[PDB]
């Protein structure tokens, strides 16, 4: 209701899919969604519903839903993604409709 | 061909006020929410607030009351903002955003909680 | 001397209740309609008339009292009324600004809200632009924000303009189904038929 955490420390293989984790205890009767952002430019998002990918790039993006984890993930030319990966999802409380989760520092060699 | 624009890098001394401007063309503005989100160097975003485009009473978050002022010009589609009595630690870049719902009340399924498209950005910095 | 009286209860008691996106509509023809029965009632939550003082409805004669019926989120409530603006007061069922009749609303929690969720009653967003007072608004075309035209397929950008409300037995005075009925007056023209018990 308040954050939503993750771990900024994400490169694994270049070359194979990648994932990227979001834990939240207001994420069981929810939905979520993942952007990307890189640096500077314009952040635009990547995935909406957790499955269904947009116009823009649904080529290489995945989403999956696990209990209170969310789940993105990459599978294949990794490069072009030295990025920063945010999340967002309803919350309750009554406090913030939307929160956003510290966010990934996707790097790839 | 939905296209959201923001003002300019805006410069200015501590304790002043900052005026930004972001625009969207390409749809009918009067029926998306317009929501805002700042970012610090080397800081993930957080949420500002949100503008319903109908009558222009936002919810600001908790914290936000005098410093922020939000404000809609609907015969020329825009929105704006007011940053007074600015510190030296308000300096970020600032993005307004669109919504598919009018608001974050009228779609209690939380399946459109998110933001489509976003602008470019305005640096706002002091010293 | 008293005779037959209006099917009020055919329309309040009634049996699975119609939808908001299209909200049930029923004309009352030439009856005594006696008021005071659902006024005294207890069990109705909110009973707030902008027309005429309800104490002494049973003593105006209409023509053409008409009883529209939806069912509405417990805590959205509030805007079954002239002017105000949202998901149930914009796009799906908006009095006019001049309006003389009487909204009704109460909680029936126990009625819905099933174990595994009611997940039937529909509203609607996304409507293409605003709506007229009184219109119903049935159809099914699939909207769009700019872009370009999606010639009824369904994606990102092209959405379905329907959502199912997510009752649950314990969800709370807020997120509970409330049973709304709209008793609209009349008086357009010709010899007035609803009148009081006498
Ligand atoms: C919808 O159904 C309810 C329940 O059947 C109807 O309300 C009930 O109406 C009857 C008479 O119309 C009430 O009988 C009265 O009960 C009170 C209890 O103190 C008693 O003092 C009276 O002498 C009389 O016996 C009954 O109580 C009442 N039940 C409730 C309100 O829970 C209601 O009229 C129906 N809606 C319609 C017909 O539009």
């Amino acid at each position: 209701s308040y954050e939503l955490t993750q771990d900024p420390a994400v490169s694994v293989a270049l070359g194979q899919t990648v994932r990227i984790t979001c834990q939240g205890d207001s994420l069981r009767s929810s939905s979520a969604s993942w952007y990307q952002q890189k640096p500077g430019q314009a952040p635009v998002l990547v995935i909406y519903g957790k499955t269904n990918r947009p116009s823009g790039i649904p080529d290489r993006f995945s989403g999956s839903s696990s209990g209170n984890t969310a789940s993105l993930t990459i599978t294949g030319a990794q490069a072009e993604d030295e990025a920063d990966y945010y999340c967002n999802s309803r919350d309750n409380s009554g406090n913030h409709p939307v929160v956003f989760g510290g966010g990934t520092k996707l790097t790839v060699l | 061909q939905v296209q959201l624009v923001q003002s300019g890098s805006e410069l200015k001394k501590p304790g002043a006020s900052v005026k930004i401007s972001c625009k969207a063309s390409g749809y009918t503005f009067i029926n998306h929410a317009i929501n805002w989100v700042r970012q610090a160097p080397g800081q993930g975003l957080e949420w500002m607030g949100w503008i319903n485009t109908n009558t222009g009473n936002p919810t600001y978050a908790p914290g936000f009351t005098g410093r922020f002022v939000f404000s809609l010009d609907t015969s020329v589609s825009t929105a704006y903002l007011q940053i007074s009595s600015l510190k030296a630690e308000d300096t970020a870049v600032y993005y307004c955003a669109r919504i598919p719902i009018r608001d974050y009340d009228y779609d209690g399924s939380g399946y459109y909680y998110f933001l489509d498209y976003w602008g470019q950005g305005t640096l706002v910095t002091v010293s | 001397n008293i005779t037959n009286l209006c099917p009020f209860g055919e329309v309040f008691n009634a049996t699975r209740f119609a939808s908001v996106y299209a909200w049930n509509r029923k004309r009352i023809s030439n009856c005594v309609a006696d008021y005071s029965v659902l006024y005294n009632s207890a069990s109705f939550s909110t009973f707030k008339c902008y027309g005429v003082s309800p104490t002494k409805l049973n003593d105006l004669c209409f023509t053409n009292v008409y009883a529209d019926s939806f069912v509405i989120r417990g805590d959205e409530v509030r805007q079954i009324a002239p002017g105000q603006t949202g998901k149930i007061a914009d796009y799906n069922y908006k009095l006019p600004d001049d309006f003389t009749g009487c909204v009704i609303a109460w909680n029936s929690n126990n009625l819905d809200s099933k174990v595994g969720g009611n997940y039937n009653y529909l509203y609607r967003l996304f409507r293409k632009s605003n709506l007229k007072p009184f219109e119903r608004d049935i159809s099914t075309e699939i909207y769009q924000a700019g872009s370009t035209p999606c010639n009824g397929v369904e994606g990102f950008n092209c959405y379905f303009p329907l959502q199912s409300y997510g009752f649950q037995p314990t969800n709370g005075v807020g997120y509970q189904p409330y049973r709304v009925v709209v008793l609209s007056f009349e008086l357009l023209h010709a010899p007035a038929t609803v009148c009081g018990p006498k």
